[PDB]
């Protein structure tokens, strides 16, 4: 299911925990991976482990340029309905994006090539909402990690 | 029917008006080209992230009330880079790098053409400097009429990159896409129940 | 290749041929900084004395390589060593004679040669400063009867590749 | 990009302004065509010595504010080695070898080009007399309206030669290179020590 | 070390004593032989004797239609930064010039072709400046010669 | 005149002053090269700057598992003539070695591979010894600059 943006080592982050009351997360390229361990790419994996009894879905989708307003770890979306820039969720899918849905799969990754105006040079960002929220019953696991997983390609 | 009307040249064409310039009885103005002017042509070219384009503007000028008078203008054009003029016969309005053009207030209006003026390779909307016009009445006595013009601006030669989600918020500032924190207001309308067609 | 003016000093106003030379001595010690000039063509400092920067200042935007030549005018029987290092644009500039030769540098001895030439790989401009700085290699030695203080004259030129536009009136 | 933009034939492309010329209510005028009348447009063609090329002249005329009235004008251009005109009424203007043009104010401006009248094969600034041009009013009676113009000067089919230093210091005549010998001012800017960067 | 000016019998002059105040010195062509022993063309030699202990440097150029300005033996320049006619010291080397450092090589020979307007008719000027001024210790010689050697070539 | 040690970038260090009562220095391998800028080899490169009225000699030589005993930059050698170490100074000829002589050469470049029992693993010294004392007249200059560049070879 691999999906390249517009027909064109391994780097782990840390793990989210999926709350029922989670909004969003975001984090901006290529600062999150300026203290661990210009021209590149970048191969991103995002997969999260649940059970069978957990429902939810989530959107992750890349975003260039993408441009905040005011009102590694990444920060936590305030109002995941216009994801803090004015421009609906519902209209998101028009970038290059992936559904992470717990019935059937649990994996996501995104194939992201060089996007900017001048050849050699914060490029993109990554939003991971959670559309429909997460939903168990009593005694089982409250919380879900969501981990991150960067691979960058062919850097000059 | 074919697919020719929904193209992107056919999206940025029939020019609209982009400023309005009162100079009634200082002598002189300095507007700023923008395109983020006005509601209009602003959530339609936010609608992408990455524009190529050049310019082509009109200067239409009359008096307040209808009617010409035989007054010579001169509409001087700044360079990116280029001091303005800041008083009325300073030296900036004859400087030979800077051009300009001559026409009457009896004359079909002007029509200029401005190129890409970018170091880079397309406009960015979502972090350019295209330009100022200066407008002035030449000659050294204060000319006795009231003038006004309305400048028209068309986006010739389109090309669009990186398709983004259509602002849906009205607009509070011009540097950046802010909201208002107070209320959300929801995109479509709302009904009574679901189950009501 | 024309000559500059590193030795734009405040005494030298009086006298203007003194700015085209900066001095080296016997009485300065060794991994010491001599001078340190930008490498900007269109702002004020050492580069509005060339032919370079003063033919850009019709222009408005340049992007190229260029090149810098010194020349030593000092006594035959004479001898020593400079570092001619070069900083890339964005970074600081160096405290001592260790962390200039980390960078790009050339070592440049007079006893053989008498002019090096160091190449700038790229300016542009739309901070971008191409810092060169002159250190102490080892000390200015001379025999008896040879002077004690020289001068060097610094040239500056432009490469095949130094383009520029958007032509504007001083 | 390519090198068009540093070509010595656009180096000396966009006509600026060369003369005013004020005519209030004698009745004529006599300018003198001369390329060092401005700071600008000497130290851009003091860089080289031999410079060979022809001229392009605009008389841009209106009243000493803005407006235009019915005005029947006259610009006669004197070739190098005739007589000027000494009156308004001599027998110079009725000179059939000395070419004129019949404008009005309320017409678009004259568009005359002047070839090389060097009896040399290039110009030369440091050791020509191109011409000299006269404007009055027609007819025999005082006009009762303020004339003021000026003149706008191209600069086609540039060649240069011999490459000179450019001037640093300030003019004092127009004949010769003079300089203040009280101070020569540093071109370069001066720093408080060579170790600061 | 021959170099021809924009890629296209012996008389001697006199002998020009460098001091360690000199300023310069200029000579006008073809003045400069009117009086000893038109279209034509130059072949001029500047060359020095200098010791091994001796420092310097000059820069011999010729300059066309070199004119002055007010404030065989040729003139001593007055104000050597701007040449005495507006233009800088630095910007000399536009022209066709050379340079004497004292160091390496002691001669400078300059190919000068006929440059007028008119090929039938003062053409050029030839200044030498000191740049690095004189420096030697006691009990050497003060004075350095400087002897100008001229050869017409061509002449019509 | 390379030699190379038993028939088998560019880093400079900083400059050593040969004073008049100079006993000389040593610098230990690998150590000098561990905060600028296993199995390799070595390549160094000692040259220094003197003039045609100095004279002396200096020794550079190095030394396999060069132990001290008790009586970057480098240390100062105490007692030269039994290197601190209580072999002599006139027996240090059976090292690779290279004489830098002040009337005739001015370089010294030894040749080093790698040599220890174990093949991957401070392994060998660099002494340079003025034997010959330096000498010069009032009012030459009164330090000599010595310069060591190191290159390393084939490194794993």
């Amino acid at each position: 299911n691999i999906v390249i943006a517009y027909g064109e080592r391994f780097f782990t982050l840390d793990t989210k925990s999926w709350a029922k009351d989670s909004k969003g997360w975001y984090w901006k390229f290529p600062d999150v991976l300026t203290e661990v361990g210009y021209r590149s790419g970048f191969c991103v994996h995002v997969q999260c482990n649940a059970s069978k009894f957990h429902q939810g879905a989530l959107l992750v989708a890349v975003l260039p340029e993408y441009v905040l307003g005011t009102i590694q770890v990444g920060a936590v979306l305030t109002h995941p309905y216009v994801l803090d820039a004015g421009i609906p969720l519902s209209q998101l899918t028009v970038c290059p994006h992936q559904w992470i849905n717990l019935r059937t799969n649990n994996c996501a990754t995104i194939i992201v090539p060089y996007m900017n105006t001048v050849p050699f040079d914060c490029n993109f960002g990554l939003l991971v909402i959670p559309v429909v929220p997460l939903d168990f019953n009593a005694g089982a696991t409250s919380e879900i990690p969501i981990t991150v997983t960067i691979a960058p390609m062919c850097a000059e | 029917h074919s697919t020719q009307e929904t193209a992107i040249g056919n999206f940025f064409s029939r020019a609209g008006l982009v400023s309005i310039i009162t100079m009634p009885t200082d002598g002189y103005a300095n507007w700023d080209i923008d395109l983020m002017g006005y509601a209009q042509l602003r959530r339609k070219c936010e609608l992408f992230t990455y524009m190529r384009f050049d310019a082509e503007f009109t200067f239409v000028v009359a008096k307040p009330n209808g009617e010409l008078v035989p007054q010579l203008l001169q509409y001087m054009y700044v360079p990116p880079g280029a001091p303005k003029p800041t008083s009325r016969d300073s030296f900036a309005w004859q400087t030979a790098t800077n051009p300009s053009v001559f026409v009457k207030m009896t004359d079909p209006p002007a029509q200029v053409s401005v190129p890409f003026m970018s170091p880079a390779s397309a406009y960015q909307w979502f972090y350019n400097m295209m330009g100022t016009f200066s407008i002035r009445t030449v000659g050294t006595k204060k000319s006795p009429h009231s003038i006004t013009l309305r400048v028209y601006m068309r986006i010739k030669h389109v090309r669009a990159w990186i398709p983004r989600p259509l602002r849906n918020q009205p607009y509070l500032f011009k540097t950046n896409p802010n909201y208002k924190g107070n209320d959300i207001k929801c995109t479509s309308t709302s009904r009574d129940k679901i189950t009501t067609l | 290749e024309t000559i500059l003016e590193v030795n734009n000093l405040k005494t030298n106003e009086t006298t203007p041929m003194q700015r085209l030379c900066f001095p080296v001595s016997v009485q300065s010690k060794t991994g010491e900084l001599c001078a340190a000039f930008r490498a900007d063509p269109g702002r004020d400092g050492p580069w509005q004395s060339t032919i370079l920067g003063q033919l850009c200042r019709y222009y408005t935007q340049w992007s190229g390589s260029l090149e810098v030549t010194f020349m030593f005018a000092g006594s035959f029987m004479a001898t020593g060593k400079m570092l001619i290092a070069y900083t890339p644009p964005g970074g600081s500039v160096p405290a001592d004679r260790i962390t200039a030769m980390l960078g790009t540098h050339v070592i440049w001895d007079f006893g053989l040669q008498s002019s090096v030439t160091l190449v700038v790989p790229w300016i542009s401009n739309t901070y971008t400063t191409g810092i060169i700085t002159i250190w102490y290699q080892t000390n200015y030695v001379v025999p008896i009867g040879a002077p004690t203080t020289a001068y060097i004259v610094a040239l500056a030129a432009a490469q095949d590749n130094f383009t520029m536009k958007l032509c504007k009136d001083t």
